[PDB]
């Protein structure tokens, strides 16, 4: 078991909305959950993207997960990341 | 690991009063910090989250502002509630890091303690132990100094001492030191005593008995 | 509305195991992670780790990692932390909270783990007789010194609680025997002391002794 690297990235203002991206990176086995919360509490899948988990040549995987958020309220975001009954936090930066 | 460094440790003020905590970490936390208040070591109250969005229900004379490292909680017109200690709390990075805490006490007037010695009961030399006690009652500040002396020896490593919170009435400490020693002993030396250091004092107080005397 | 409940105090011997609950009501228990911290008066709160109830997955302080072990049991609402090789540096209180939008909130009551191999034992009481010696001015000073009981903790009071004002009762502490020993004491008038009685009533609840010492002067005075 190899357990993940997990980054928050952010992009651009575009109309006064963030979208945020949680990477993990370099995880073995495959499985694992990747998913932002928001006040604490998990968003449904309909506000989300996924990115398949796929490899990245050294025996390992990576995914990543990314939402939309109103300029203002990314202190309340949260991505949860769980691996090997493992589990993870990671807030929004800047 | 972010540190977080908190000061200062313990803080003096009166009602209406303004006071000041700061806490700075090693690292930017991105304003992912949250303050805290504490009664006599009960649950964490929060007060202020995100830096400077003050919780439901907290008074609005609580303030929280800071960016990046700097952080402070500035408690405007203190009140009798307001008593306790504080602590910051970072949440940027897990492990989740603490300051140092601040306790916040009554500042009043600098009062020199009353000194009482108390020597064994003859109940307790039936024991074989014989405990003396030495009772500095009422002053300010918290800061005192005890010295046992037996037949002028001065003693170390052979009494322990206590200190009650600020007292409600007159905001002052009171503090007990029990010098324990064998019966056996106790029956060999005759002087015993108890000397107090304390800024309120023009001197070093002693408050001796001779064993046997009245 | 939210309230996360913890057990009670707990006296337990070194080397062996203890497991202490967090039970939460007035929310959707799954949907939020528990938190659990350590505080002591000489090195300050420190985070052990947090679990998510749905899933049983756990974020660990390294610091915790042997000794600390995060368990839930979503049936019931309850978290649980325990503890494995219990030492002193085990004793202190220990808090369950709930993870926010990254910030805590709805802090437990907190639960003091002591770990000790003393076994329960009820005080001995013994006056702290009034003599010149503890004169100031016109005030004595009288009380009476509670010794060798275990465990924590152990109530004062003076003439049945018809005495309270000048009354001061320290914090015990711990003596290298493993029990705990406090005075109480209380600054009275100099001259009630031949027409007023004094007596300390102490109770400790853990041994089943409920004790009322008379101090009075000595029969020198
Ligand atoms: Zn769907």
């Amino acid at each position: 078991t190899v357990p993940p690297m997990v980054n928050v990235t952010r992009s651009e203002a575009s109309e006064g909305n963030i979208t945020v991206t949680c990477r993990a990176s370099s995880f073995y086995p495959r499985n694992i959950i990747l998913t932002w919360r928001q006040d604490g509490v998990s968003l449904s899948h309909d506000t989300q993207q996924w990115g398949d988990v796929l490899p990245d040549g050294n025996g390992t995987y990576q995914t990543w997960v990314a939402t939309r958020i109103c300029r203002g309220e990314e202190q309340r975001f949260t991505c949860y990341m769980e691996h090997s009954g493992n589990h993870s936090t990671h807030p929004v930066p800047s | 690991d972010i540190q977080m460094t908190q000061s200062p440790a313990s803080l003096s003020a009166s009602v209406g009063e303004t006071v000041t905590i700061t806490c700075r970490a090693s690292g930017n936390i991105h304003s992912y910090l949250a303050w805290y208040q504490q009664k006599q070591g009960k649950s964490p109250q929060l007060l202020v989250y995100y830096a400077e969005t003050l919780a439901d229900g907290v008074p609005s004379r609580f303030s929280g502002r800071g960016s990046g490292t700097q952080y402070s909680l500035k408690i405007n017109s203190l009140q009798p509630e307001d008593f306790g200690s504080y602590f910051c709390q970072q949440f940027w990075t897990t492990p989740y890091t603490f300051g140092g805490g601040t306790k916040v006490e009554i500042k009043r007037t600098v009062a020199a303690p009353s000194v009482f010695i108390f020597p064994p009961s003859d109940e307790q030399l039936k024991s074989g132990t014989a405990s003396v006690v030495c009772l500095l009652n009422n002053f300010y500040p918290r800061e005192a100094k005890v010295q046992w002396k037996v037949d002028n020896a001065l003693q170390s490593g052979n009494s322990q001492e206590s200190v009650t919170e600020q007292d409600s009435k007159d905001s002052t400490y009171s503090l007990s030191s029990t010098l324990t020693l064998s019966k056996a002993d106790y029956e060999k030396h005759k002087v015993y005593a108890c000397e107090v250091t304390h800024q309120g004092l023009s001197s070093p107080v002693t408050k001796s008995f001779n064993r046997g005397e009245c | 509305q939210v309230q996360l409940q913890q057990s009670g105090a707990e006296l337990v011997r070194p080397g062996t195991s203890v497991k202490v609950s967090c039970k939460a009501s007035g929310y959707a228990f799954t949907n939020y992670l528990i938190e659990w911290v350590k505080q002591r008066p000489g090195q300050g709160l420190e985070w052990i780790g947090a679990i998510n109830p749905g899933s049983g997955a756990t974020n660990y302080n390294e610091k915790f990692k042997d000794k600390a072990r995060l368990t839930a049991d979503k049936s019931s609402n309850t978290a649980y932390l325990q503890f494995s090789s219990l030492t002193s540096d085990d004793s202190a209180v220990y808090f369950c909270a709930r993870f926010l939008g990254n910030y805590f909130d709805n802090w437990g009551q907190g639960a003091t783990l002591t770990v000790s191999s003393a076994s329960t034992k009820g005080p001995s009481v013994f006056p702290l007789a009034p003599s010149s010696k503890s004169t100031s001015g016109g005030t004595a000073a009288l009380g009476c010194l509670v010794k060798d009981y275990f465990p924590e903790p152990v109530t004062v009071s003076w003439n049945s609680g018809a005495l309270t004002s000048g009354v001061h009762t320290f914090p015990a502490v711990l003596q290298s025997s493993g029990l705990y020993s406090l005075s109480s004491v209380v600054t009275v008038p100099s001259s009630s002391l031949g027409t007023q009685t004094y007596i300390c009533n102490v109770n400790h609840k853990p041994s089943n002794t409920k004790v009322d010492k008379k101090v009075e002067p000595k029969s020198c005075d």
